[PDB]
DNA sequence: TAGTCAC
RNA sequence: UAGACGAACGGCGCGUCUUUAAACCAUGCGUCGGGAGCGCGGCGGGUUCAGGAUGAACGGCAAUGCUGCUCAGCUUUUUUG
DNA sequence: GTGACTACAAAAAAGC
């Protein structure tokens, strides 16, 4: 047990999950990395790997992956891969038989696309996969060259199955450099939610997947109507049909409330329904952070204008109205945990009182009568957070960092509870 | 408080005077309370009271009896900080010895008794025995013994026997042996001797001991017997809970030697018997060596759970030791992280800062000033009133910041400019406001950057902040020679389109008056901001000596051009701007103004400048949009071809006419032909979109199209991106750096096929993790650039040397790249400049050349002028200012005391990122033809043929300007004359290049004696050649016996006879090499002139090894003898090659490889210092054989064509100096100071020998020869001890240095940072000049 | 992350690092090079010795700073000495023999 | 105040001499 | 495991 | 309760004793405080000599004291930039 | 010749 527990806990691929970012958080469970107790090391690291092998294309991403000493090694896997059972990368593909694609799909490993000619998706199909040209552009071994419609016996499935879903959401791909893809597809895996998400305009179409398949947002497990909505929970009447017998109770939700990120940023639902309508099996029914409707949504929508004004906009610098700022369209939320512990030193145990010598009384005034603060008490800057004295008593008391400065939201203390309690516990 | 140091061994007496007392007992605390004993290790009466001003008993209180001793307890009524310093000792009943003498791999001790220390440990542990002439006759007094052989000797001598123990003993044998008689027979023997292993170490060990005999040191000090102890502090015992301790790693090694030397007065104490007197002794021995570095020869922790304790060496050397990463590498308060912006409102000598940290960090100083105006009374009241942040506190920052500079850097400091300061401005928000211009300085983008602002503390700080990190001081380039206020990217836009001009518009063909009311016709909007307007305005000339003289006229020009001359300064030209300004022009723009006005016209100018560009770009307004970037429509139709042409070319395999390789070259060449069509078509189709009719008729001009402006002003970008987004974007290569034989027929407008797209993908991968990669392997280069060049301090003005030869401008085979003029620019002259009209002398010697001078050159047409230079100055540990040349930080000469190294060394090291690491001739200009090094034989056609294959030949102007330089490869026929005014197209010279010839130099027939056929020459009638050819097969191809005699075709006059070159050197029987295909079959007649046989013969990484001067892969051996060449005999594998000098010690040979190309003859009159094999040069022999200044142009023009390959461009001066410091070594001839050979420091060397010279009228003193070493390898090599102490092997240079009675002279820079004290090489040089200069005087 | 004056290591009397805690903006020595680049050595000289180490010195600025004064400290600094005492505590010979 | 030295290169240029001179007159 | 050093 | 002593003085603390200065420990228990300089004197301590375990002298310094003058946390590993 | 000694910031956990 204590094996396995350290072997999850402390080990140099078991990474820490990022939660600031639906797409942040499938892209990081996606990942794909070459390091690890048993790979290479980033110095010792060869450029023969670094590069992208002629054969990636339609498995691995050759878009998604972090800049820096550790570069073309944590990448990931394309859309449509799916591994294989000795542990290999096997593609989806379409059969042709003679010249008409074969809708039935079909799975391929890696070597065995080596003696074999796969078409193109923007090769365009008369009726039938009967192709427009019958001199189509084809790959058979890390080469691009002109083929015949009858040499060719394999078709891709479609064009979304050559990059990942780091990089597809970035709309009107088929213009820009490579680098700039790299850039924007790190600045997604970066993005931080806002307190009211709105749609973007131009998008992909894929994004409703991403939402329905990541939990962030909240999905019908089973099919039925809204019976009883709530601000915090969803009551849903279960169809009779949908329903199996002998269980007929009605389905019960609790949305997530405000609660600390992994990365200090701020999670909750958003219930977007209403009463007296239908619902569906695998259907959203409330929005989490960063979408609507179950449609992912992570910036916001600017009326934007290319031109110098007056050197401002320097090199890259922004210009940004104070009507945007004023009607609160991109402030967010940061949630910050305090945590307090007392010991037991030789001089006695910990006190958590709250009289304390050399004290003012303002500050035990937000107070209360055993030195922990009440719920939703603004505090500012340097100020006291829980009494505690180090028994002469040296005043301990956990204070306020500088600079950060907002309003309590929630409390917890714990302890060896086989002790005692105070009024506050 | 002092100018140099000087390390030595320590004497007994002299460290009891160090000492202050002698400590008895380990007792460092009491029982039962916490005050140290008196006679224990934690003594007041001998380190000072722990109280401060007060005796331990206390009955003394710190005013009638300040500074004096107490009568009860020993102590002087002091403060506590003398505690920190005041240090004792212990006195050891037995010497012993000093271990790093023992462990070191040059073991002193060992090395001066010419013995190993097996035996020495045996008997310093009492394992051996060490005679002390136990007899007179038997054996000497240095050698090893048993106890058997003891008693032996005892019993056979007795009375004369004598044979003591241990360290004692060494002290003894050591002492009763002198120096001098060993200096003296070691340099007899070292003057006669012949095997070299054992004479490397007698001359080391010669030099050790004629080193000690100057020192002036005792080797029986060596042998320690009294050893210091520092004092309490340094070993830091806090008392723990409980009455615990830390347990200090060294106060448990005092309490076992201490213990250990009490228990051996204690076995004195009764006369022991001698078994366990070496038993105690010995292990005092271990206890002694653990205390001094324990785990180095017994791992004797016993004071820990199996892990080590830091004896003495721990806090000495390692990363643990707080030299180099405690004065190299650490945290400072007063300074403020944050992230920037632009304020485009600013000064250039401005930088804005947010209140928060601006309050935050001059805190300190506003209670100064509050305290100053009383407003607050106590330090309490002004931190709790600045604690709310009333009005005053704004209004007295403000007061306090206007005169206070601070300093700004962003974290990669690259070089010089990295680091500047400013005056503050107090701004709002948190976010630094920078001026704009300045942002390309730091080449800090806005993408996120961080930059740390840092603050001076004294009157000295911010005066010197003000003379020289203003950034109005720093305008040009440290590195070669801009501005880098050059203006950036928005800006120079916006000038652009100020200079354009349309053929019609509103408010145009009017005259205006001036620029003053030019403006209000465009502020009106009754007139385009381009028009064809006339205009008169006034200018000035500084023709006369300091006044501008004003002139007036009325000139055609645009509108915009008017608004930049409201703006433009005085003194200028008004032809400079009536051109369509670009991004490099109104740079030089600055660069003239800087040559005529001076500085703070420039500045106000370049800020003026930047203001009115942002303005009228704004004004203006010019976005990018999808209709912008227009197809050209034949492009489509041009690959259409292109594709057909591919097709056949594919039949052409098809039908089996071709292979695929040779397709491939034609199908990329052709796709490349494509590329170049469609990216003319494209250019064309942009350049003139517009086109405008005037007063009726059409007519093109200039397009307006925004990507042509973005194009055309060189603001941002290229052909090559716009052929990119515009047009074909080219096949790339794979990422093996083959090219793939599809290219991407689309550009980024249209949409592109996912596998172009994919192809495409990899190309980028390659450069990001190149530059990914780059980071790392560029700042260690710089490091190791800056370790060699460390100090490099210039010390005098001119030392009057004039030496060096012909700096001249450089061809590198076609077209110059740069000319003499640029390259002769802020070099200051040493020999007089003669113009080539007969004794006209234009410059006089010793004459700084700026511009002036440079200007005189041109019209003179001078092409080789040489200056003072830093490899021709003969100072000692110094460079003459008028031996470097002008300052590049500033336009007057450079003045005392600077460090050029370092300007050097970050100048050369900050380019690397923009470096990765991974048959015929033509002439084509009209010149004169100038042939080098002359040597050809008149053919049988009437031409030439070169018969050396060292000739070159060049094309020189008429007016005698050098223009073109080729190299003539051997057997190359000539087609012309030297001197013949030839214009450009015309070929001179035809040869064969797979194919060598070998040509003989006489007529008359060839009777092809002296070689033995089948053996030698083969018969080899091939169907191709059809005839009797003659191919002389090497001797390993062939028989041995057969090629034992070198054939050598005879060429025969009509008397069939061995017809020598006329009574000069030797017959025509030319000796044939290997593989000599000869088509002739006997007794052909052979004119002169006509050929015998026929032979069928990372920029960064080489910046890296070329600065380590790594030896290549093939070193291209060279003759270093003059004289006919020759050829040696056959060995068993690389046949040995002899030479024969026409005199001297002429039958010398080398070891030749043959398997590698030997284009060498018999009949080849080499001279000193001419190529015999070819391939790569090491730099040992370029320096050794053809002098310094050969090797020095030879480097310098290789980093300057790899940095121009990279398009950066960096002044020589820097790149040269550090060659000077590259040969700071040098060996030795002929001795009479050093021992023969001692490869050394040269300039020590030469100043040895020029006053001995002069002293010793008559003594040869020293022949030399100045020999390289690797520029890490130079590092190891430093004079100073410190320097090479603060980063490897701290415990053997500082032993070596002691030994030698080192005094190093603290001349460098690392020094004085590592021991804190000034840096005499900026402000602190000057200081001590001054300090010497007054005081010590 | 700003920092004038704070607190300071056990271990050495140097600030901490980072905005928490009132860490101090690390000073490394690439800059240092850039430093004595210039003619600049004055400045160099407080930075390495009262900016970061000198405790002594760093409340006597603090208290020179007070009263108007802004004058450093012309003598040798004082972890020249200490260590000097290493190099005279092993066996070895060192001193000021040049003045 | 003043930002550029240009006049004391101009005239009594160096860039150590003077700055010394200004701390030790301006000390008083 | 080879460069340099010692046998 | 109070007094006395505890390496010169005083205060306080602690230890000892009850008109005893000792007991105790042994750089003779602990904390803090003395306006300075010059002048006188010397507690204390040491040197020399002698005498045969002791005594004499002495001032480089100096206690309680006196007259006059002048003076104001670290390390390792990992991730992001 | 050949064997021996040696050739930049920020976040998180452990490991004390
Ligand atoms: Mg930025
Ligand atoms: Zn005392
Ligand atoms: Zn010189």
């Amino acid at each position: 047990s204590a094996a396995v527990k350290e072997f999850f806990g402390s080990s140099q691929l078991s990474q820490f999950m990022d939660q600031n970012n639906p797409l942040s958080e499938i892209t990081h469970k996606r990942r794909i990395s070459a390091l690890g107790p048993g790979g290479l090391t980033r110095e010792r690291a060869g450029f023969e790997v670094r590069d992208v092998h002629p054969t990636h294309y339609g498995r691995v991403c050759p878009i998604e992956t972090p800049e820096g000493p550790n570069i073309g090694l944590i990448n990931s896997l394309s859309v449509y891969a799916q591994t294989n059972e000795y542990g290999f990368l096997e593609t989806p593909y379409r059969k042709v038989t003679d010249g008409v694609v074969t809708d039935e799909i079909h799975y391929l490993s890696a070597i065995e696309e080596g003696n074999y000619v796969i078409a193109q998706a923007n090769s365009n199909l008369d009726e039938e996969g009967h192709f427009v040209e019958d001199l189509v552009t084809c790959r058979s071994k890390g080469e691009s060259s002109l083929f015949s419609r009858d040499q060719v016996d394999y078709m891709d499935v479609s064009t979304q199955q050559v990059v990942s879903v780091g990089a597809s959401l970035i709309p009107f791909l088929e213009h820009d450099d490579a680098n700039r893809a790299l850039m924007g597809a790190n600045m997604q895996r970066q993005a931080v939610p806002t307190l009211r998400a709105d749609k973007p305009l131009v998008g992909t179409g894929m994004e409703r997947a991403v939402a329905v398949d990541s939990g962030v947002t909240a999905v019908a497990k089973r099919g039925g109507v809204v019976q009883y909505v709530d601000a915090s929970r969803i009551v849903i009447k279960v169809n009779e049909d949908e329903m199996y017998p002998g269980e007929a109770g009605i389905d019960i939700y609790n949305l997530t409330k405000y609660t600390r990120s992994n990365q200090n940023t701020c999670i909750n639902q958003m219930p977007c329904v209403s009463l007296g309508e239908p619902v569906e099996r695998g259907d959203v029914l409330a929005d989490g952070p960063s979408t609507d409707l179950g449609e992912l949504a992570l910036g916001q929508n600017m009326r934007v204008a290319f031109m110098p004004w007056n050197g401002y906009n320097f090199e890259d610098s922004i210009l940004v109205s104070e009507r945007v700022v004023q009607e609160d369209r991109f402030t967010t939320i940061h949630i910050q945990e305090l945590a307090c512990v007392s010991r037991d030193t030789k001089l006695g145990p910990e006190e958590i009182t709250a009289d304390i010598p050399n004290v003012g009384e303002a500050a035990l005034s937000k107070l209360d009568e055993s030195g922990i603060v009440y719920i939703g008490a603004e505090v500012t800057g340097g100020d006291i957070l829980v009494g505690k004295v180090t028994p002469d008593v040296k005043d301990s008391s956990l204070r306020v960092p500088n600079g950060v400065s907002g309003t309590v939201i929630d409390v917890q203390v714990f302890t060896r509870d086989g002790v005692e309690k105070d009024k506050r516990a | 408080e002092f100018d140099a140091i000087k390390i030595a061994l320590a004497s007994p007496d002299m460290i009891r005077s160090w000492s202050f007392g002698e400590v008895k007992k380990p007792e460092t605390i009491n029982y039962r309370t916490f005050k140290p004993e008196r006679d224990g290790l934690f003594c007041a009466r001998i380190f000072g009271p722990v109280k401060d001003y007060e005796c331990l008993c206390g009955k003394y209180k710190r005013l009638k009896h300040r500074g004096v001793i107490c009568e009860k307890c020993g102590v002087e009524v002091t403060q506590t900080k003398v505690r920190r310093e005041r240090m004792g000792h212990i006195e050891l009943a037995s010497p012993t010895a000093h271990i790093w003498f023992l462990k070191s791999l040059p073991s002193r001790i060992g090395l001066l008794l010419d013995m190993p220390l097996r035996d020495i440990e045996r008997v310093l542990y009492f394992e051996s025995y060490v005679v002390i002439e136990g007899g007179m006759t038997n054996l000497e007094r240095q050698q090893i013994l048993t106890e058997e052989q003891y008693l032996d000797a005892l019993e056979e001598f007795g009375d004369e026997f004598d044979a003591k123990m241990g360290a004692e003993a060494i002290q003894a044998l050591l002492k009763s042996m002198d120096l001098e008689q060993e200096c003296e027979q070691l340099r007899e023997e070292l003057n006669e001797t012949n095997s070299e292993t054992k004479r490397k170490k007698l001359t080391k060990r010669i030099k050790l001991l004629e080193a000690f005999v100057q020192s002036g040191n005792k080797p029986e000090w060596m042998i320690l017997t009294v050893l210091p102890v520092l004092p309490p502090d340094l070993r830091p015992l806090v008392p723990l809970d409980g009455g615990r301790f830390a347990t200090s790693d060294l106060n448990d090694l005092y309490r076992r030697v201490i213990n250990r030397n009490n228990r051996l007065k204690r076995l004195l104490d009764l006369a022991a018997p001698d078994i366990i007197v070496r038993n105690e002794k010995r292990m005092l021995q271990e206890a002694v060596d653990a205390l001094l570095d324990n785990g180095r020869r017994g791992r004797a922790i016993t004071g820990s759970n199996k892990r080590p304790l830091k004896s003495l060496a721990d806090m000495i050397k390692g990363k643990q030791g707080r030299f180099r990463q405690n004065l190299l590498g650490k945290r400072v308060d007063y300074s403020g992280r944050s992230v920037i912006t632009v304020g485009p409102y600013l000064r250039l000598h401005q930088c804005g800062l947010p209140k928060k940290m601006a309050l935050e960090l001059f805190k300190p100083f506003i209670y100064g000033k509050l305290e100053l105006r009383g407003l607050a009374t106590t330090i309490k009241a002004a931190k709790k009133m600045v604690e709310r942040e009333e009005a005053v506190v704004w209004d007295i920052l403000d007061e306090v910041i206007r005169e206070h500079p601070v300093l700004l850097n962003r974290a990669p400091t690259l070089h010089r400019l990295g680091i500047q300061a400013f005056e503050p401005v107090l701004i709002e928000g948190k976010a630094i406001q920078l001026h704009p211009l300045v942002c390309a300085a730091y080449n800090a983008d806005f993408d996120g950057d961080q930059m740390a602002v840092h603050v001076p503390l004294t009157l000295e700080a911010q005066l010197e902040a003000r003379a020289l990190m203003m950034s109005t001081n720093n305008i040009l380039s440290p590195a070669n020679g801009e501005p880098i206020i050059v203006p950036s990217q928005d800006v120079v836009l916006g000038l652009y389109y100020m200079t354009r001009d349309c053929v019609n518009a509103k408010g145009e063909g009017m005259v205006l008056t001036g620029p003053k009311e030019a403006e209000r016709l465009y502020r009106s909007g009754l007139a385009s901001l381009h028009a064809r307007v006339k205009v008169r305005i006034t200018e000035y000339e500084k023709d006369a000596n300091g006044e501008l003289v004003a002139k007036t006229s009325l000139k055609d020009t645009t509108v915009g051009r008017a608004i930049l001359w409201m703006i433009v300064p005085k003194g200028l030209p008004y032809s400079i701007v009536n051109q369509a300004l670009g991004k490099k022009a109104i740079s030089k723009m600055l660069n003239t103004c800087y040559r005529i006005l001076g500085l703070k016209p420039t500045v106000i100018f370049a800020d003026q400048i930047m203001y009115t560009g942002f303005a009228y770009a704004a004004r203006s307004g010019a976005s990018v949009g999808i209709d912008d970037m227009v197809i050209p429509e034949k492009k489509h139709e041009i690959i259409s071809e292109a594709e057909a042409e591919v097709a056949e070319i594919q039949e052409q395999f098809q039908s089996g006419l071709v292979t695929a390789g040779e397709r491939y070259n034609k199908v990329i060449d052709i796709w490349a032909a494509a590329n170049d069509r469609v990216s003319k078509a494209m250019m064309d189709n942009l350049q003139t979109e517009t086109v405008i009719n005037r007063d009726g008729q059409e007519e093109k001009q200039v397009s307006f199209n925004s990507i042509y402006m973005m194009a055309d002003s060189g603001a941002r970008g290229s052909a090559a991106q716009i052929r990119q987004l515009a047009g074909m974007r080219g096949l790339m290569a794979k990422p093996d750096g083959s090219i793939i034989e599809t290219p991407i027929t689309a550009n980024f407008r249209e949409g592109l096929n996912v596998l172009q797209y994919f192809i495409s993908t990899h190309g980028a991968r390659k450069g990001l993790a190149d530059t990914a990669l780059k980071t790392a392997n560029s700042g260690y280069l710089t490091r190791r650039l800056v370790d060699v060049a460390q100090d490099l301090v210039v010390t005098e003005d001119d030392c009057g040397t004039h030496e060096g030869i012909m700096m001249t401008p450089v061809i590198e085979g076609g077209d110059v790249k740069e000319p003499l003029r640029d390259r002769v620019l802020g070099r200051v002259t040493a020999e007089d400049v003669l113009k080539p009209g007969t004794a006209d002398i234009l410059v006089p010697r010793n004459t700084l050349l700026h511009e002036q001078w440079c200007d005189l050159l041109e019209e003179n047409s001078v092409d080789a002028v040489k200056v003072r230079s830093v490899v021709s100055c003969d100072t000692d540990f110094g460079v003459c200012a008028h031996c470097y040349g002008r300052d590049l930080a500033r336009g007057h000469i450079i003045n005392k005391g600077e460090a050029i190294g370092v300007i050097a060394a970050q100048s050369i090291g900050e380019p690397g990122t923009q470096l990765t690491m991974r048959s015929s001739i033509q002439v084509k200009n009209k010149g004169s033809i100038k042939l080098s090094n002359v040597k050809s034989v008149v053919n049988s056609s009437g031409k030439l043929v070169i018969t050396s294959r060292n000739t070159e030949l060049k094309l020189i102007d008429e007016f005698g300007r050098t223009k073109e330089s080729y190299k003539v490869p051997y057997g190359a026929v000539l087609a012309k004359g030297d001197g013949e005014q030839v214009a450009g197209g015309e070929t001179v010279a035809n040869w064969d290049p797979h194919t060598m010839p070998v040509i003989t130099e006489v007529s008359g027939f060839v009777r092809f004696t002296d070689m033995i056929d089948g053996q030698t020459i083969t018969r080899q009638t091939d169907e191709l050649t059809g005839l009797s050819s003659l191919v002389v097969l090497d001797s390993a191809e062939r028989t041995a016996g057969g090629k034992d005699l070198r054939p050598a075709l005879k060429i025969v006059d009509a008397q069939g006879n061995d017809v020598l070159i006329p009574g000069t050197d030797m017959p025509a029987q030319y000796f044939l090499p290997g593989k000599a295909i000869v088509q002739l079959e006997d007794g052909v007649q052979i004119s002169s002139g006509d050929t015998l046989a026929r032979i069928p013969q990372g920029g960064l990484p080489r910046v890296a090894d070329l600065f380590e001067a790594r030896r290549p892969k093939e070193p291209a051996i060279l003759a270093e003898i003059s004289g006919i060449v020759s050829f040696g005999k056959e060995t068993k594998g690389k046949r040995r090659l002899v030479i024969t000098p026409v005199d001297g010690s002429d039958p010398y040979e080398e070891m030749i490889p043959k398997w590698r190309q030997l284009n060498v003859f018999e009949g080849e009159r080499v001279e000193r210092g001419d190529v015999i094999s070819d391939g790569p040069e090491a730099p040992h022999d370029i320096l050794r054989l053809r002098g310094v200044h050969a090797v020095t142009r030879y480097i310098v023009n290789e980093v300057q064509d790899v940095y121009r390959l990279q398009g950066v461009k960096i002044n020589d001066k820097h790149i040269e100096v550090i060659v000077r410091q590259m040969l700071r070594k040098a060996t030795i001839v002929n001795a009479g100071s050093s021992d023969f050979l001692e490869g050394e420091q040269v300039e020590y060397s030469r100043v040895k020998i020029a006053n001995r010279e002069l002293e010793a009228n008559g003594k040869v003193g020293a022949t030399y020869s100045r020999d390289l070493l690797g520029i890490t390898k130079a590092s190891l090599a430093t004079e100073s001890f410190i320097s090479a102490a603060s980063f490897q092997e701290t415990t053997r240079v500082l032993t070596e240095a002691a030994v030698a009675g080192k005094r190093d002279e603290l001349r460098g820079l690392k020094e004085n940072v590592i021991v804190g004290r000034l840096i005499p090489a900026g402000t602190g040089y000057a200081y001590h000049q001054d300090r010497m200069r007054r005081r010590a005087a | 992350h700003a920092r004038s004056t704070g607190s300071y290591s056990l271990v050495t009397q140097q600030p901490l690092g980072g905005k928490a805690q009132f860490g101090g903006q690390r000073f490394g020595e690439m800059e240092v090079w850039a430093l004595e680049a210039y003619g600049a050595a004055y400045t160099l000289q407080e930075m390495l010795t009262v900016k970061s180490d000198d405790v002594n010195g760093r409340t006597k600025m603090y208290k020179n700073i007070v009263d108007g004064n802004h004058q450093m400290e012309p003598g040798m600094p004082e972890s020249f000495n200490v260590l000097l005492k290493e190099i005279r505590s092993l066996g070895i010979n060192i001193e000021l023999e040049d003045e | 105040a003043r930002v550029t030295v240009q006049d004391a290169v101009e005239k009594i240029g160096n860039r150590f001499d003077l700055v010394l001179v200004a701390a030790r007159r301006a000390r008083q």
